[PDB]
């Protein structure tokens, strides 16, 4: 179990840690989060009380260094930083734990929710989508645009997701125009899986990261990317059986975790109805289709 | 975006463009089988690709052999149409290629967009006009060449005959659409109107009869009466 020490909490803020969240009042004596499960990536995120504009946060993996949060009154946000002096850090944390100034990561022991939402997500791949190589953690917020959005403006502050575009020369082989547009197996299996992602795990990892940024930051570009990657699989007639079985699980847990009230903006009606009811894979996502129909039958 | 009554004059400017109509690509007769089931027998079709400014018509005859052994023919027809249009652009010199292609049915947008990815600077557009290009097979000389074809074939026509020598392309297109709308609403009456007077003939190198300006006004007036008529006979008014 690891710990993320907060210098202090000078401004009132809702703090997120993975799928959990709690309120901290202005200048409350809050010094961070403890008992964070090792072995998973995590995201610690923020919405100021005074300006719900700009949700922002940090993706991190405690095995990659000692990280702490300190408010910056110039830039006006809670900033993640790395402490290289390991002894200084253990010493700082032990004081705050003895004085019980930390919230505990509240993992119920039956609860695999966070594992099931980050199974394929790896920090090294996150750092390639979010380019800022001087830090081992990755900053994301609501307003960051994706590389493909910038094509349709600051590249340093972009989300460099894999560009997917069904009406592109990459997606469509000369002479197989109809075949490749109505059955995207070539684009999924040869172009994306064999070509770009190398395997299904890296594909699912980006998909899972896209969902999480959409849900936690309301990042519209991430939501576009999540849906594109689902549709590409659902629109492929030929998909390994293990990827379909995993996709069904991945999505099930994403739909299970989505806030009931945010369904209207995070779920694309066309994609979901197509995937579940029209696509080649309409009969292959039993778990996902059952939770969608019982929880969001309006959308369908 | 789409093409409607508000940007109608764009058709007759000096940016090369083509209308594509796919309504006569896949044509069937429906009939009973000996067992009393129903089956279709395809007949030759055509792609109607028309430069509205010049009257140049690129009539791609679709021979029924292109359907042999194929499934979902209504869907293949759209893609076959897109393939042939794309091959036509590719066959034209760069300075003859269209800057826009307007499809008369929205189901053609994606098939043509995909076949034209190599031409990112060619705009593929729908239209809100109800154009009567389906009645192209009521033009006897076009119908004849489609039905006689024993293999795939492209035939070139000028659908305005020699009219541009005397009228503008706006006016030429408005005459064409009035004739086609009439032929679509009552083919027999429309054809009667056009050929009642045997002194006015169709030149061997033309599609429509050799009418004087005055005879065209009379003709045009009769076609309107016919269209208004059938509209009453249809709705009782
Ligand atoms: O070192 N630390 O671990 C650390 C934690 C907290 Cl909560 C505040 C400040 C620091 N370091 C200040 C930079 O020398």
């Amino acid at each position: 179990m690891n710990t993320v020490p907060f210098t202090s909490a000078p401004i009132e803020v809702t703090i997120g840690i993975d799928q959990y969240s709690f309120n901290v009042k202005e200048n409350q004596p809050f010094h961070g989060i403890k008992d964070i499960p090792i072995g998973h990536v995590h995201v610690i995120h923020f919405q100021h009380a005074d300006n719900s504009s700009m949700r922002y946060g940090y993706w991190f993996d405690c095995r990659m260094g000692n990280f702490y949060i300190q408010y910056d009154p110039k830039d006006g946000l809670y900033k993640m930083m790395e402490e290289r002096d390991g002894a200084k850090f253990e010493n700082i944390v032990h004081n705050f734990k003895e004085r019980q100034m930390m919230v505990s990561y509240p993992k119920i022991d039956e609860d695999d929710t966070w594992y099931n939402l980050t199974e394929f997500v790896q920090m090294d791949k996150i750092r390639k989508i979010v380019r800022k190589d001087e830090n081992q953690f990755s900053y994301v917020d609501s307003s960051m645009t994706t590389v493909q959005e910038n094509e349709l403006s600051d590249p340093a502050h972009s989300l460099n997701y894999t560009v997917i575009n069904f009406k592109s020369r990459e997606a469509i082989r000369p002479g197989h125009e109809m075949e490749d547009f109505l059955d995207k197996s070539y684009y999924l299996n040869t172009v994306m899986l064999q070509g770009i992602f190398k395997n299904s795990s890296n594909y699912f990892g980006e998909l899972q990261f896209a969902f999480l940024n959409a849900m936690f930051f309301g990042n519209y570009g991430s939501s576009l990317q999540w849906h594109a990657m689902i549709e590409l699989i659902c629109s492929s007639a030929t998909v390994p059986k293990h990827m379909l079985d995993k996709l069904d699980e991945i999505l099930y847990y994403q739909i299970k975790t989505l806030p009931e009230q945010y369904s209207d903006i995070l779920l694309n009606e066309r994609v979901w109805n197509i995937c579940l009811y029209s696509s080649f894979q309409k009969n292959s996502l039993h778990n996902t289709e059952k939770i969608m129909e019982n929880k969001y039958p309006e959308l369908l | 975006g789409a093409m409607n009554s508000s940007n109608y004059a764009e058709l007759f400017n000096n940016d090369i463009k083509l209308f594509v109509d796919d309504t006569n690509v896949y044509r069937v007769t429906v009939h009973k089988t000996f067992e009393g089931n129903v089956a279709t027998k395809a007949i030759n079709g055509c792609i109607f690709t028309l430069n509205p400014k010049t009257g140049h018509l690129f009539l791609k005859i679709i021979h029924t052999s292109v359907w042999a052994g194929q499934k979902r023919l209504s869907q293949l027809a759209k893609w076959k149409t897109a393939e042939e249009v794309s091959a036509l652009v590719r066959s034209l010199p760069k300075e003859e290629q269209p800057k826009q292609i307007i499809v008369t049915r929205k189901a053609m947008l994606d098939p043509l967009e995909v076949h034209m990815l190599d031409f990112p600077n060619i705009a593929i557009r729908p239209t809100e006009l109800r154009l009567p290009f389906s009645a192209a097979m009521s033009i006897d000389k076009l119908s004849d060449v489609v039905m006689k074809a024993t293999e795939p074939q492209m035939v070139l026509f000028n659908i305005y005959d020699d009219w541009l020598d005397r009228i503008s392309s706006y006016t030429a297109f408005s005459r064409l659409t009035l004739l086609l709308r009439a032929l679509k609403t009552n083919e027999e009456s429309a054809k009667m109107i056009l050929l009642s007077d045997p002194t006015i003939t169709i030149k061997s190198y033309h599609l429509w009869p050799s009418f004087t300006d005055e005879q065209w006004i009379t003709i045009e007036s009769q076609m309107r009466d016919l269209i208004l008529t059938e509209y009453g006979r249809k709705y009782n008014v």
